[PDB]
Parts: C-alpha cells; structure tokens; sequence
C-alpha cells in the first residue's frame, strides 16, 4: 500500500475514516488540533471504493486519545487493519469494520495521541500513533 | 487532564 | 543531533 | 502590547525580525517546520514604523539554534527586548539591536526550541520558547 | 500541578 | 492483588520475572538504569510458590525492548496476565507462561519503556509501561 | 540508544 | 575545574550549597526526588574551603523551583558563577554569593528542573539544568 505520515500535532479534533462489513478499513483522515486551531489532516484513500463513511467528532479538548483498539486479520492474501474502536473519557466510537483475526489494544493512562501514520492500499495495512504528554 | 499537548516553556525575558 | 523535533511512536499494528 | 502565541512546531526555518538601534525589537514572525513542511506563523508587528529589517534563513534540518541571548531595557518608559543574538551550530546571527541594559540567555545543551509566544505594542515586550527533545 | 514529574503511561494489559 | 508502580528510569538492564507453563506470570522485578548506574527496583512477589525463574539480562544500553507481547486470560476466574515476550533490536525472549486467550503487543517505534507499574495477586494481574525519548 | 534523555538548557558560567 | 552531572530525576527536595560573599558559589548538591522517595546526591566539592554552607529545603511535591537567576563573573582570572537565587512558587532564597558581573535568569512558565550538571575548580564556573514536564 501507501505510506502516509501525519506528523504530530496537539491534539485530535475529529477522525474521519470507511469501512467495509465484509472487509476492513479503507479511507483514514483526521482533523488534528494545531496550537487551538483545527488542522485538516491530507485524506489517506483506499485503492477502492465501496465503504461505509463514519465521522467521530470530539469535544475537544475536553473529550480526548484513551485507548485504541482493534483487529488485524488476512483479506484476500494481505494482513489488514480490519476494525478499530476509538475510546475516549466520554464515549465509545465502534467497533468499525469486522471484530475478526487479532486483536489490539493500546490504553492510555498518561498521554494523548497527536498523530497517524501507516499505509493504504485496498485497505489499511498498518497504523501506528505519535504519543505525547 | 485535558486534551491539548504540553510543552516546556521557558521564560519570559522582558517587561 | 538535528534540527527535527522528537516524539514517542507506538506501533505499528497490521502488516508487518 | 498585543499578546501573541504561535504555539509548538517540529522545529524551524526562518525568524524574520526588525530592530532600530534608539530603541528596541520592532517586528517578530517566525516560519517553523510542520512535519516536514514549512507553516508561516503569524507577522508579529510593531505599532509603529522605522525599523532594519532581518531575515535569519536556517539550513533546517542539518542547522538548529544553540543559544538564544539578548538584552532587555528601558525604551520610552516601558520595558521591552533592545536586542537579540541567535546562534546555531553554524553562525552567529546578529546581535540585533544594541547590546546595552540587562543581558539574558538562554544556551541549550539538549532539545530544540519548537515556538514563540509574548507580547508586541511598539516594541517586543517580552517573549518565551517552547521546548522539546 | 506540582514539583513531580511527568512521563507518558501506556497500559493497563491485564485485569480492570 | 498487591498494587506496585516503580516509577520511571533512564532504561533497562535486566527484567526478572516467574511463571508457570499451567497458570500465569508469578513473580516480577527490574533492574533500572538511572543515569548509567544499575537500580534495582523493588521485588513484585506473587503470594503462591510453584513458578519457573526467568532472567532477561539486556545489553545495555546497545540492547533496548522494541516490543512486548503477551496474553491475557482467566486464571481460577482472574482476569491475569498469562504470557509475556520481551523484542529487543537484537533477540526474542520468551514467549514465558501460558499463549492462551487474548494476545496483546506494543511494538516501539521511536522511544524507550523507563518503568514499569502494575499489580500482583497468585498472578500479574495488569501492568502498564513508562514510555519516554 | 537504550538511555532516555531530556531537555538541557545551559550551561551558565565559563563557555 | 571538575565537570559534574547528576543526571535526570523525577523533581527537587532539597539544594545544598555554599558561597563566599567576596568570590563566588563553592560546594553543591542536590537531594532531588527519585519516583516518590529522596535521592541524596553526591556533593559536589570546590577544591578550597572557606564557604558559608546554605540549606534550601523545599517542602516537595507543593514547592517547586519556577526560577534560577544569579551573575557570571571574573574572580581570580577565571569566569564562574558568583552568585545564585532560587525563586519558587512559594517563596525566593538568595541571593548567595556576589550580586556582580554579568547577570542570567531561567525563569520557566511549564516544567520542571529534575537534574543539574556544571563544573567547580576553586569555585562553580558552569552550571546546565535538565528540564522536564
Ligand atoms: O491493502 C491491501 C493491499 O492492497 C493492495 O492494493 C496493495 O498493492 C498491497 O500492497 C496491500 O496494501
Ligand atoms: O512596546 C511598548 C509599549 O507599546 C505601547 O504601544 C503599548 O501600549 C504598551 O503596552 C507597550 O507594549
Ligand atoms: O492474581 C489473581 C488474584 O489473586 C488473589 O490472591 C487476589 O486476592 C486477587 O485480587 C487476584 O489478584
């Protein structure tokens, strides 16, 4: 897939990313804070179309990144992202996309996350998180 | 805790 | 060292 | 003055600055790196005109300021930057401004100054650097 | 808050 | 179980740490580094006998973790932590106890674990990892 | 490396 | 003279120095915090005697350090620190030593000073601070 890096930021806003119910993860962008501004993160598409859109929008700063988690699994031959949840100190976002292969999970108990990077091809390969106090 | 990241400040120099 | 401010990464989860 | 605050970046690029020798720091702007890119902050300027203009261009990455130093004084009753000297691994920029009243520095040993915030009304008032490895 | 500081926490694994 | 938090360091030397190949993670206990001297952190005693001693002596500072893995699972109707692998840049230790029920891992891009906080009953409860540059 | 670092400012005094 | 660090801690109990008010600051030490429990360490000794030996105890976690400031000076041929004030959010202890030469001042708006690093011959002639959130 393509390897997109976000960089780090001071904060999330909002996440906006697609999934496929029979499938995985496909498209991933995030609207991160910038020094009290909102910063548009660039839209890191998948190589296909056919997903289901989910917007999570924060109250930020107040709503904050307390865990992540997920599952990774084979889709058609490729090890995948093929679910997410995002759980902040106010609600739960998911599951998105299929609970199936292995799971993930990254609590956080001092920290927050303030950026994404990873790659895309069909779905979402991989991902990892920029950590900050 | 809040939802915005931290920096080390140093200063200020000035009034 | 260089000019390019640091930061903790943890992952990556999927591929690889 | 008007208080300013750009906030925390990856690192820098250029500080575009202005200063008459009678008095003090008249304009501040910075141009920082934002994950690989250059973010123009915003002009800090003076309320007034009659200022040497300076233009410090880093060769970011590779060069970094090292030492922030300066000298405060007395300028028309208030109390504001007269000068100020940026060096980096490379060279001396400045001083600029005369080196004259309460000198202050600030030499760094490990991390990087990553922003600016403080005050401007006919003069830089005062200002504080962000921090981080 | 106060003269301690402060480290990026990652966790609990395990039980709660 | 017993709660522990050791704090945070500047790395790790050597983990000691007990299991048995029939429940969980006993016993566990670091050896710290703190500015280039060895610390030995305090010893986290399971209150039940029976486990296997493991010591994982790292090269440091050359040798450093890269990722930690594990399962979780029910242990006589405890929620513990039943398996561990420590990943450094230059071997594989483990897996130690049981690769039963809900894996877990955090793989390290950039940073360090500096300490190590968690709880102790018949079993590792829980634990959590210091992350720092 | 495996030794963690921090910010260091300085040094104050003889250069 | 003889280089000295101490390297980083979780925070400051307690700084031990001495001065002579015709030359400079002698001896130094830090009892500093180490994850909740003192640190003592070690003292760093100027070559000569005849310094008035001055015990700033801090009530820790409370209290904190939020400024340094003193003078760099000529004493004998040789540049060093002559005098040091510590300001905390509860109260200022100094000035110690001569009040002469050239000023400095680190005064920190966030953060903390968790470690201390300089040189002493017959007197400290250089001195660096670890900052830390
Ligand atoms: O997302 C799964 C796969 O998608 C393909 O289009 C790409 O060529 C692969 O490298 C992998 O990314
Ligand atoms: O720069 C020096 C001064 O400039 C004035 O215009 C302003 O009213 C003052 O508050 C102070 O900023
Ligand atoms: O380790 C599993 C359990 O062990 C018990 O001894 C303890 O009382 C429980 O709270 C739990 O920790």
């Amino acid at each position: 897939g393509k390897a997109f890096d976000d960089g780090a930021f001071t904060g999330i806003r909002e996440i906006n990313l697609s999934y496929n119910k029979e499938t995985a993860i496909g498209d991933f962008q995030v609207v991160y804070d910038l020094n009290g501004s909102p910063y548009v993160g660039e839209n890191h598409k998948s190589f296909i179309t056919g997903f289901t859109p989910v917007k999570i929008s924060l109250d930020f700063p107040s709503e904050y990144i307390m865990e992540v988690s997920g599952y990774t699994g084979k889709v058609s031959g490729y090890v995948v992202v093929r679910s997410l949840t995002f759980k902040t100190n106010k609600k739960t976002y998911g599951p998105y996309g299929v609970t199936s292969g292995t799971p993930f999970s990254l609590p956080i108990e001092n920290g927050l996350i303030v950026g994404f990077k990873g790659s895309i091809g069909y779905w979402l390969d991989y991902f990892s998180m920029y950590l900050s106090l | 805790q809040s939802g915005i990241s931290q920096t080390v400040i140093v200063g200020p120099w000035g009034a």
